[PDB]
DNA sequence: GGAAGATCGAAAAAAGCACACGCTGACCCGCGTGGTGG
DNA sequence: CCACCACGCGGGCGGTAGCGTGCTTTTTTCGATCTTCC
RNA sequence: UCUAUAUGUCAGCGUGU
């Protein structure tokens, strides 16, 4: 009843709360609009480093 | 914890599988096949 | 004031108009467009008043 | 002109899918490689579909449509980015075609 | 004379919709794919 | 050697498209304009 | 209290409000 277990990604994943629960917690980090984000998270556009 | 998430016996043999579970199996098919197509070389637009 | 609100001015335009409303993310093709009008209203099977 | 989609299909229904496609007189390509297992007692040769349930097509929006494709029978979805629907650049299918596992 | 901010109505999205108790049914993957052992 | 019995992972369903359709309040954003300036 | 008898929403309702 206590123990958890883990699940290892092989690619890292956005958590859904901090990015649609509005304010968006990365997009006001950020400093970008949310369009972008979802775009670039959900692999629509590029974007730079 | 498995126990958060049970999987009770329903008096007929089977067993009545729980929405997390359910989404937790989705979930690890999904990492388990990325994992298998990146280990493939596959290319750019596949693997996004 | 609606004929000038409009931009479309041609039947063409307003297919395909009808058909991005209608079908979002879809290429426009006018002769999909009016397949699409034809079975939105006047289609026997697919549009039926009692 | 023709151009080049990435579609899902349904587990299983891959080959009814490609039966249906060619039906409809569209170019279709999926990679292929042959591996050998023992089955029932004798070694084979079986040929396996590289990257399961997926399948390019080479098709012209105008002559016919999109949503046709996606209608039809075996075939689960359009592999699409955004609204539109992805475009495979000739370059992946040149590699694709070369690509000898 | 173009830009910036700004603002204002309009469009889109999210959350909530009282409590307690008693009863009935319907499960709680389907289906192409092995696979088996007659 | 082949017909009944597992079976094991994607899943929107089903199809060669379309399915919906009687609330209010709050919050966020967007297009169109505006309006005020340097 | 593990000693028994150790599934849940949905839909239809009904009762007290």
């Amino acid at each position: 009843r206590e123990r958890m277990g883990h699940i290892e990604l092989a690619s890292p994943t956005a958590h859904i709360w901090f990015l649609k629960s509005l304010p968006s917690r990365i997009g006001l980090l950020l400093d970008m609009p949310l369009r972008d984000i979802e775009r670039v998270l959900y692999f629509e556009s590029y974007v730079v480093i | 914890p498995p126990d958060l998430r049970p999987l009770v016996p329903l008096d007929g043999g089977r067993f009545a599988t729980s929405d997390l579970n359910d989404l937790y199996r989705r979930v690890i098919n999904r990492n388990n096949r990325l994992k298998r197509l990146l280990d493939l070389a596959a290319p750019d637009i596949i693997v996004r | 004031e609606t004929l000038r609100v409009d931009p479309t001015n041609d039947r063409l335009s307003a297919l395909v108009e009808i058909y991005r409303m209608m079908r979002p993310g879809e290429p426009p093709t006018r002769e999909a467009a009016e397949s699409l009008f034809e079975n939105l209203f006047f289609s026997e099977d697919r549009y039926d008043l009692s | 002109m023709q151009s080049w989609y990435l579609l899902y299909c349904k587990r299983g229904q891959l080959q009814r899918a490609q039966e249906h496609l060619e039906r409809q007189a569209v170019n279709c390509l999926a990679p292929m490689i042959t591996l050998e297992k023992i089955v029932r007692g004798k070694r084979t040769a079986v040929s396996e579909p590289l990257f399961p349930n997926y399948l390019f097509v080479e098709f012209d929006p105008e002559v016919i449509h999109t949503t046709t494709i996606n209608a039809t029978r075996g075939v689960s979805h359009f592999v699409r980015f955004g609204a539109s629907p992805a475009i495979v650049p000739s370059a992946v299918i040149h590699q694709l075609s070369v690509y000898k596992p």
